[PDB]
């Protein structure tokens, strides 16, 4: 039974190492959510600092890949940082070679191809991570593209990742069934973040303080992460209506 | 399976220990060092009477002042001999002198552990390297596939080694003549050999300061065999 | 490390057989039968396509018979993809020889070269062997018409008539029975098709389940012509010989 | 590159891959070598399981390495081609640099050295081939006959056989070959070689190949009829 | 580090089977149904856009891909394997042909190059076979219209019409009854939509079906005018609306 | 070296090559054979830079002898000449090219025809009835243009060759110490020991 | 263009007696018409009762002496502290010098 | 089963058992700690005196990287040295190209990526060390801890080795009782105490205390070993607290 | 058990068995002792013979004029490591005109041994080394283990029955450290130390091997009748 140790086919036509990499994805027990506004793309993720000895400012699963592209990761931090460093390198190389900023979907495809290689080549293991790339693309507008250990990737209207992804996914599905549009019809990103947090609260059934969340926002020509105080202001607005 | 360079729980390299078993299956080779010279003798052990025994080359010249006998997988020895000859000649080229027997032996033993996953396995042959130099005089070394070499006053390797070594233990003394050593190698070879010893299934050689390394003629060895038979019948 | 997962494709069994070669030969024994018959005035190549479909585009299809140069052709039995790797190499070797000596490559030299490549995969590299057996039909001005076969071991032999693939035991007996030395191409064509018709696992032998070729000096004066038969031409020769 | 150690020692001090290569030789068709007073004869078995063969073009069992040396073998046919090619290249290389053709001993030592190298190199298996190398040294009238085997050991033989049922034909040669008086003529040497194969072969038809090598690059292969005459004469003397 | 897997991971078993190729074909069997039909004046390739989530934008995932202006491809099996094969197929069409001869390769030769890449993954060191079967439809001047299937082994066969994946056995039987050598392109598209409906469970419309054709030259899709010999790509992907129009006449 | 001539007659090819070897100011040898037998019915003469000439000839010789043993067959003169040309054409774009010009005289046993090929160090091959390398042709081609008839006997070829060598001995400044003449025909290669 | 060689002047002298040997050399070091040093040792004790001097281009001279001294050290390591005889040292130095045959040590060596 | 026999293999859980076995080697090692103070960091380690024959103050465990970073580790000591050698190469090449000394977060990722790389292949073994490291850069003080998996975070206090639970509890008290912060000289005293308290898990053999520190005010932002009077002052403070 | 097939595999308790098996090879090796004062450092080694006809395997190797070691375990591995030290000592001299520090020599050996414990294909070194030297900070003694662990000590012993000599040195610590400017007394203490590890056999003239390095004493090895003085 060495067909379960390396990335070769089992008699059923399955790759067990790929399937077990998907299971490593939920090892952190963190849920992430991404939604699109009119002018922006918002990504939120649970932040859990279980140890009091930790510096909470360094605990993060959201990464600034390029000026325009942001990436949240679902999975262990070593593999997360591996993927982050590579995506940064690839984005920088792309700009140098082709003279324009790497689009979110193209970077996603590139990272997906790299992941595909690990599923075909035996000496390389898959990374136990799901990578959610976000930006406001200059051609396609607000963009969410997600990559997994199988080498699969696709664009999203909105998406969720983690142990309780299904609860969040259905909650988001039901909202878009009502509105009948592919995005959050809202002008300011502040209100799109408020929507994202509100619907995560509703789906998970848990309240959040400023230190329980982590927020990333993509606008035209920049991606940035919110501080604890920026999130607090967001939580206050939610509570006041 | 398992690594080629793997240690056993006792702290020994599996492959080195297994190559030593192959050497135990080899034909007997005996070396005796004296102050008049070093004698090297081997059991030829032809597998059939149609095999021309003089083509069996288990005693070999490395240089004029260094000879070598082998026991085990004798095909493995050819590259060791080639290296030894090259090392001996190369040193003469670099230093305008003969190379020390120990230094030659050390150069051969450096090849031994160059195996892994370099060659794929250790050598399956042990060597008796006998020679003379101005510094340490007449010397006899036992080069193993472990990379270890011991100097010996007398040594036997191959299938009849422990029986021959016990015999060499009693017989060797620091005042042996060359003639006495020759007969002693013949005596012990005859003891441990399956077939009856004669000039065709056994070979003698010696290294002296004057004449250098010489493989003995079958006519010369035949006389020493006849001389041996008479002196054993003498008491 | 990686050793754990190594099948060791290039080792002897205790009996002194090459596992992977023996298993590759087992693979080839399920492939469609290919037959070669050498005559005094030419060579015949006949081969059976494996359980085809009505929707297969036959006239543009090629799985059995391949052209190496204008003088030499091969019949394939085994993995088609493996065969095409070797065929392209053989085509290049023939062109290398032609460029070097300004003469068409002798059949045996080409056969030896391909057979040496196959051999290499059984002795070194740790890769699986090519699951292919060839029948080489060719002509040169030294030995004239020649038939050879090579198999995954890299061993090759010359033949008057030979089969590879499925039911070779039955096929070889039938060829050995009706073959004669003074035989001609038209007679050899009939023998090849009759042998396939008896050894086939199919219910009946039809034009859409066959590939056919001839190497003839039936080319205008001292020269050789290769003829890869078209579907309609295979249908006609089946009627002529009285099989359909 | 593929570096896997395939030829390795076992607890009892055996290299099984080298020993299993000998089993491939045991399976191969019988080959025999007999040297007379002024000639060497190489006899080879052809298994008659393969008829409808084209004997003009089928690879012959005895191969010329140079104009004065020949090589026959028992074991894997594909493996033998690699050794033969290397040997032929080395023969021309020796002529080029030394300005003298190889001695039979030298050529044997080379082929044996190649075989040994494949028993302690990574990623390769040993040759499943034993060879008989025969000929005459340049400007020498003494016959030469050597044997090699997968392990890489080689030696000279007055007469020797290899391959399947070689135990039987070696039995024959050991009682019939006299060293004090070897086959004085070509006839006597060929006769003894055919006799030795007839102990094992089956039918004396196209199953026996004979190649006679004489001094000064005089090498010739006997035809079916010439061999058939030896086969006829042997059995007519036997009916007594 | 270094790739120390220099040995084959696909090997012959005692029965003569190449296990990894068989298992790759099993992965193809689980894959979503795709099909191809050849007409007199064109070829059609089609498949179902099996969306993994309704939040996912299935337009961003292209199962039917342009390889050259006159050649297209569709698959059944593992999507990521298909995606990298399309990348390599597109590149090899340039490096091993267009940069040499100054023109795009004929369908059969591009298929041959793709097949070669798939064969090498079946024999080379430290890799598994590709877990896809391709259907490659295309046109070239001297061979006309053609349709090829390419399997994990690297074997390829030309088809008049065929299907691969989930419901291929049923779909091929359906095609055998309907196909003839006098079909026009529109008739083939009609048959393609009929055949594909049988294997689809849920929604059956332009947004859940991906369909492309190899047909007439499209000078409107060329992007430039001024060269008479350049007349535009024969490959064309049908729009969601164009599919729905033909579903009313179904 | 200096002068190498070739002439193809009815049933044979005749090669004439100078015997002198001069380095600088001294003639070191006057009996040098500037030729190698490539196969029983193929002979190659050569001239060019010192060392390279013999090194190249013996390299070609070895390759053809290797081919002969492998196939138990003699290559045609045309095939040998094409092999030689390719080696020189490969050589001219090397780090250090072979500076060697050759004539290949062979008798094709299949076609029963003599064949003469002239190849220079660039890999420029031409089949000719008569040929030369270096300054030899400047004197000898006018005589050969006049006297050569293609139906000539071997003896007539030798007489015409004597007239060429006499002209060279008269008008060339260098003393090339006569020539070694060799004939290539159906029976093989032989040397004319009196010339 | 960069010239990797230079001339540091100086002069050395070796004389072999019946049971002794002397190796002398001036202590001046120069470039062109300038004095670099009035006392720069040029003759060196290399061990094993061997003295050496590599006169000419001082950088190559110092490099050679340094490498020979090194050779003496390794000769002891490799051959059981055997004394390097003057004839063996001489042959060893030939190989050191010829090793750079196509980019020579620009020195006149005497031991 | 068999998933734990090879590195870089995911078990059905999604775990890399070989990395988890490397952690066991870390847990077997001596105690080492790190304390982040007001303007710098303090490192301390337990050195078990196996025998009287050990020369005091000679077998130094804490290692400097560049001139501003200190590294200490628990587990297989050679593995830690290998990691520091790499860290020194990484720091050198950073300074070579960018001129400025490597920032601590930047340095942390260099080690992190390298250690993580040794969980990607079966041809290498994971690191048998958890490394506590840090120092002062342009943005101030930073303390990190790096595990065999390649996982690392920033810390207020850090501890690893056999007495990590004891140490962690002590570090947590300091964080609670000093929200405004701890001074560099205080941190050295506290570091000594914590190692002495954590020595109860290794109480069989006696030990030697080793402390180092980087501080903007006390050491000019350079890594230095605590020696002589300041070390003895910390030992006395530590000995007073256990009694 | 299942985790001792190669050096690249931790056991479930975090152990490296191949390294531990390499450590076992040292325990089988013949005893050797190391000890130092403030002025001198001494190595004492019990050499082992194959039989009565054989020579006694050399145990001590010189690395530089101021440094050297004694070995216990696989002798060829000691040759490799001692050769490496010779080169590193030599690089330090040629490039920096600087004698290599004994502590830095230990660090280099540690790092070389470590690479063999973390990589696939290779194997750990099967030998233990005791390095003595005199540098700019006085006399030094190191103990090298092929796990990579190097330790600076006043005195120690490795090999079979080395625990007896190690206990003796642990008692004598305060005495032998003070033996300054007296080489013969420091060797005596070392010869008396190695005697605590002997059983059945005693120290003969071709059995004993001693080495010393100090303030004005180059690393020199004493064998044969040169050690009869100390028997
Ligand atoms: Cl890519």
């Amino acid at each position: 039974g060495y067909d379960r140790h390396i990335t070769i086919f089992s008699p059923e036509g399955r790759l067990y190492q790929v399937e077990y990499a998907f299971k490593a994805t939920n090892q952190t027990n963190i849920n992430s959510l991404a939604v699109r506004g009119k002018d922006c793309t918002v990504v939120i993720s649970q932040k859990k600092v279980p140890d009091k000895l930790l510096d909470p400012t360094t605990v993060s699963y959201i990464f600034c890949i390029s000026r325009t592209i942001g990436m949240v990761v679902n999975g262990p931090i070593p593999d997360a940082r591996n993927a982050a460093l590579r995506a940064k390198a690839e984005a920088a190389e792309f700009r140098y070679k082709y003279g324009y900023d790497m689009p979110c979907d193209v970077l996603a495809k590139r990272m997906a191809n790299l992941s595909q290689i690990y599923t075909q080549r035996a000496y390389m293991r898959p990374l136990g991570v799901i990578l959610t790339f976000v930006s406001v693309d200059e051609e396609l507008g607000p963009s969410i593209y997600k990559t997994d250990p199988a080498g699969y990737y696709v664009g999203y209207k909105a998406t969720a990742t983690g142990p309780k992804q299904q609860e969040i996914t259905t909650n988001l599905e039901n909202h878009f069934k009502k509105s009948k549009i592919d995005h959050i019809n809202e002008e300011s990103w502040e209100k799109v973040v408020e929507f994202a947090i509100t619907h995560m609260i509703d789906a998970l059934g848990t309240e959040f303080s400023k230190n329980d969340l982590e927020v990333g926002v993509a606008t035209k020509d920049k991606f940035f992460t919110l501080s604890a105080e920026n999130i607090e202001e967001r939580l206050v607005a939610i509570a006041e209506q | 399976d398992r690594g080629v360079s793997t240690f056993s729980p006792e702290g020994r390299l599996f492959q080195v220990e297994y190559s030593l078993e192959a050497i135990k299956l080899g034909s007997t080779a005996i070396g005796i060092a004296t102050k008049e010279g070093v004698v090297l003798g081997v059991e030829k052990r032809a597998t059939s009477p149609l095999l021309e025994s003089d083509s069996i080359e288990k005693i070999v010249e490395i240089d004029r002042h260094i000879g070598c006998a082998m026991s085990g997988l004798t095909a493995d020895a050819r590259s060791m001999i080639e290296h030894a000859r090259t090392a001996a000649v190369t040193h003469n080229l670099y230093y305008d002198e003969d190379i020390n027997v120990e230094s030659l032996t050390q150069s051969v033993c450096d090849l031994a552990l160059r195996f892994g996953e370099l060659m794929s396995r250790p050598f399956g042959v042990a060597l008796l390297i006998a020679g003379h130099d101005a510094d340490d005089g007449y010397q006899l070394f036992h080069a193993e596939p472990s990379g270890t070499f011991y100097r010996y006053n007398a040594k036997a390797i191959g299938s009849g080694s422990e029986g021959a070594q016990a015999e060499l233990l009693n017989e060797w003394h620091s005042s042996l003549t060359l003639k006495e050593a020759e007969l002693l190698v013949l005596k012990i070879l005859k003891q441990v050999m399956e077939e009856k010893l004669d000039e065709n299934n056994a070979q003698l050689s010696c290294i002296t300061k004057q004449d250098g390394f010489k493989i003995y003629d079958n006519e010369k060895t035949a006389e020493l065999i006849k001389e041996l038979k008479e002196k054993e019948a003498a008491e | 490390g990686s050793r754990r997962y190594d099948s060791r494709t290039t080792i002897f069994s205790p009996e002194g057989r090459l596992y992977q070669v023996e298993y590759a030969l087992e693979s080839i024994s399920h492939a469609g039968t290919a037959i070669g018959i050498m005559a005094s005035d030419g060579i015949v190549l006949a081969a059976e396509r494996k359980v085809t479909s009505t929707l297969l585009e036959q006239d543009t299809s090629t799985e059995k018979l391949y052209k190496l140069n204008d003088k030499i052709a091969v019949a394939v039995a085994g993995l088609t993809a493996d065969a095409e790797i070797l065929i392209n190499t053989a085509r290049i070797h023939a062109q290398n020889y032609l460029k070097t000596y300004n003469e068409d490559i002798p059949v045996e030299i080409l056969v030896r070269r391909l057979s040496d490549i196959k051999q290499g995969y059984t002795q070194h590299g740790g890769l699986r062997p090519f699951g292919v057996s060839f029948i080489y039909a060719g002509y040169d001005d030294r030995y004239g018409y020649q038939l050879y076969t090579s198999n995954p071991s890299g061993n090759y032999t010359g033949w008057k008539a030979i089969s590879v693939g499925a039911n070779t035991s039955a096929a070889q007996t039938l060829l050995q029975m009706d073959y004669k030395d003074d035989m001609k191409v038209d007679d050899a064509i009939e023998l090849a098709l009759k042998t396939l018709s008896k050894t086939t696992d199919s219910s009946a032998l039809t034009y859409d389940r066959l590939e056919f070729a001839t190497i003839r000096k039936g080319a205008n004066d001292g020269e050789v012509y290769q003829k890869i038969f078209k579907p309609q031409e295979i249908k006609d020769i089946l009627v002529k010989t009285g099989i359909t | 590159g593929y570096d896997r150690a395939l030829s390795i020692f076992s607890p009892d001090g055996h290299i099984f891959q080298v020993e299993y290569a000998l089993e491939a030789v045991k399976r191969g068709t019988c080959a025999v070598g007999v040297k007379g007073k002024n000639c060497v004869v190489l006899g080879c078995e052809r298994r008659s399981t393969l008829k409808l063969q084209d004997t003009r073009i089928t690879p012959s069992k005895v191969s010329k390495i140079d104009s004065h040396v020949v090589l026959s073998f028992s074991g894997l046919n594909a493996d033998s081609r690699i050794l033969i090619e290397k040997a032929r290249v080395e023969a021309q290389s020796h002529r080029l640099t030394l300005e003298d053709p190889v001695t039979v001993e030298y050529l044997t030592r080379y082929v044996a050295g190649v075989q040994q190298r494949y028993t302690q190199s990574g990623g390769v298996r040993p040759f499943g081939v034993s060879t008989l190398i025969a000929g005459f040294d340049p400007r020498d009238d003494e016959p030469k006959l050597y044997q090699t085997e997968p392990s890489g050991i080689y030696s000279s033989w007055s007469a020797q056989t290899i391959g399947r049922n070689s135990k039987t034909v070696r039995e024959f040669l050991e009682k019939n070959y006299d060293r004090k008086e070897p086959p004085a003529t070509v006839e006597e040497c060929v006769k003894l070689t055919v006799r030795s194969l007839l102990e094992v072969v089956q039918t004396g038809a196209k199953n026996i190949e004979i190649t006679v090598v004489k001094p000064d690059s005089d090498i010739v292969a006997l035809s079916s009829e010439e061999i058939n005459q030896y086969v006829t004469q042997i059995e007519q003397e036997k009916q007594e | 580090m270094t790739d120390r897997y220099s040995f084959s991971l696909t090997t012959f078993s005692p029965s003569g089977k190449l296990g990894q190729i068989d298992y790759a074909l099993t992965a193809v069997k689980q894959g979503v149904t795709s099909l191809g039909i050849k007409a007199t004046n064109g070829v059609v390739i089609a498949t179902e856009k099996k969306s993994s989530s309704p939040l996912a934008m299935s337009e961003t995932l292209s199962k039917v891909s342009l390889l050259t202006p006159d050649i297209g491809a569709v698959y059944s099996g593992m999507g990521p394997d298909y995606r990298v094969l399309v990348d390599k197929s597109r590149k090899v069409a340039h490096t091993s042909y267009k940069r040499i001869y100054g023109e795009y390769p004929p369908t059969k030769l591009l298929v041959s190059e793709v097949a070669k890449i798939m064969q090498e993954a079946t024999q080379s060191g430290g890799v598994r076979p590709f877990g896809v079967s391709l259907l490659i439809a295309g046109h070239d001047e001297f061979n006309g219209f053609s349709l090829y299937q390419v399997d994990p082994s690297g074997s390829y066969f030309p088809w008049k019409a065929t299907a691969i994946g989930k419901g291929s056995v049923a779909a091929k039987t359906f095609l055998e009854k309907r196909w003839n050598d006098e079909l026009e392109l529109e008739d083939a598209i009609h048959i393609a939509l009929l055949t594909l409906k049988e294997s689809v469970e849920g929604e059956f419309n332009g947004d859940t079906i991906e369909l492309a054709i190899i047909g007439d030259e499209n000078p409107d899709l060329l992007g430039y005018t001024g060269i008479p010999t350049d007349k535009g790509p024969r490959f064309r992907k049908l729009t969601s609306q164009e599919i729905n129009d033909r579903l009313e006449a179904l | 070296m200096d002068i190498i001539l070739g002439i193809r007659v009815q049933d044979s090819v005749i090669l004439a090559s100078s015997k002198a070897v001069t380095r600088g100011i001294s003639v070191l040898k006057d009996s040098d054979d500037k030729t190698r037998q490539l196969s029983p019915h193929t002979l190659m003469s050569f001239a060019g830079e010192a060392g390279d000439t013999v090194q190249f000839a013996e390299y070609i010789q070895a390759n053809i002898q290797l081919y002969s043993i492998r196939e138990d067959y003699e290559l045609s003169p045309q095939a040998v000449s094409s092999f030689v040309r390719q080696e020189l054409a490969k050589s001219i774009r090397s780090r250090r090219p072979y500076q060697v010009n050759v004539l290949i005289g062979g008798y094709d046993k299949k076609k029963n025809k003599p064949e003469l090929y002239q190849i220079d160090y660039l890999g420029t091959k031409v089949e000719l009835p008569y040929g030369a390398h270096g300054y030899s042709g400047f004197y000898t081609f006018s005589l050969l243009d006049h006297h050569y008839r293609p139906d000539m006997t071997t003896e007539e070829g030798l007489d015409l060759l004597k007239l060429c060598v006499q002209e060279l001995e008269k008008r060339m400044p260098m003393d090339f110490k006569g020539v070694i003449v060799k004939i290539v025909d159906k029976d093989g290669i032989r040397q004319v020991d009196d010339f | 263009q960069f010239n990797p060689y230079g001339d540091n002047g100086g002069t050395i002298l070796g004389i072999a007696g019946e049971d002794f040997a002397v190796l002398a050399g001036d202590t001046r070091n120069i470039t062109d018409y300038s004095i670099n040093s009035r006392y720069e040792p040029k003759v060196f004790d290399c061990g094993d009762n061997i003295v050496m001097s590599a006169n000419g281009f001082a950088a190559d001279g110092d490099a050679l002496v340094k490498r020979f001294k090194n050779s003496v050290k390794w000769y002891h390591f490799d051959h059981n502290d055997k004394k390097l005889s003057i004839n063996s040292a001489a042959r060893n130095i030939q190989h050191l010098l010829y090793g750079k045959r196509f980019f020579p040590y620009y020195v006149h060596t005497i031991i | 089963t068999g998933y734990d026999l090879s590195n870089s293999v995911f078990s059905p859980d999604g775990r890399n058992f070989q990395v988890e076995y490397a952690v066991k080697a870390v847990e077997n090692g001596t105690t080492s700690i790190g304390i982040k103070c007001n303007d710098g960091v303090v490192f301390a380690v337990e050195k078990l005196i196996t025998s009287k024959l050990l020369v005091p103050q000679k077998n130094v465990k804490i290692q400097v990287v560049d001139r501003h970073i200190g590294c200490v580790y628990s587990g297989l000591i050679p593995d830690g040295r290998h990691l520091v050698n790499r860290g020194r190469e990484e720091a050198a090449s950073f300074k070579k190209l960018y001129k400025t000394p490597i920032p601590i977060p930047a340095f942390a990722d260099r080690l992190g990526q390298y250690v993580q790389a040794h969980t990607l292949y079966n041809s290498v073994r994971p690191f048998g060390v958890s490394t506590i490291f840090g120092g002062v850069d342009k943005n101030g003080a930073h303390l990190y801890m790096l595990e065999p998996s390649g996982s690392y975070w920033g810390y207020k206090g850090a501890a690893t080795g056999k007495g990590r639970q004891s140490a962690k509890a002590e570090l947590e008290k300091l964080v609670d009782h000093h929200p405004e912060g701890l001074s560099a000289r205080e941190a050295v005293k506290q570091a000594a105490k914590i190692i002495y308290l954590a020595h109860e898990d290794n109480k069989e053999k006696d030990f030697e205390l080793e402390i180092s520190w980087c501080s903007l005010s006390e050491t000019n932002g350079l890594h230095k070993f605590v020696k002589g009077d300041l070390l003895q002052e910390a030992i006395d403070f530590a000995q007073k607290e256990i009694n | 058990n299942n985790y001792d097939g190669d050096t690249v595999t931790f056991s479930p308790t975090g152990r490296l068995f191949q390294v531990e098996y390499a450590l076992e090879a040292i325990k089988q090796g013949s005893v050797t002792v190391g000890l130092r004062s403030n002025t001198h450092a001494v190595l004492v080694a019990l050499k082992r013979n194959a039989d009565e006809l054989s020579s006694y395997q050399k145990k001590i190797i010189k690395c530089d004029e101021h440094m050297g070691l004694s070995l216990a375990g696989l002798a060829p591995d000691a040759r490799v490591l001692s050769n490496y030290l010779r080169q590193q000592c030599n690089y330090s001299s040629l490039v920096f005109n600087r004698k290599l520090a004994v502590e830095r020599a230990g660090h280099l050996l540690c790092d070389k041994a470590q690479k063999n414990t973390q990589s696939y294909g290779g194997r750990p070194y099967g030998v233990g080394l005791l390095i003595i030297g005199y540098d700019k900070s006085g006399a030094h003694l190191l103990e090298f283990q092929p796990s990579g662990n190097v330790t600076e000590l006043y005195g120690t012993a490795i090999g079979a029955r080395s625990q007896g000599a190690k206990t003796y040195l642990e008692r004598t610590l305060d005495t032998f450290i003070k033996i300054d400017g007296n080489p013969d007394e420091l060797i005596k203490a070392g010869v008396e130390a190695i005697s605590q590890s002997l059983r059945d056999e005693s120290l003969t003239v071709d059995n004993l091997s001693i080495a010393i390095v100090g303030k004005d004493t180059p690393f020199t090895i004493y064998d044969g009748e040169a050690v009869a003085k100390y028997i």
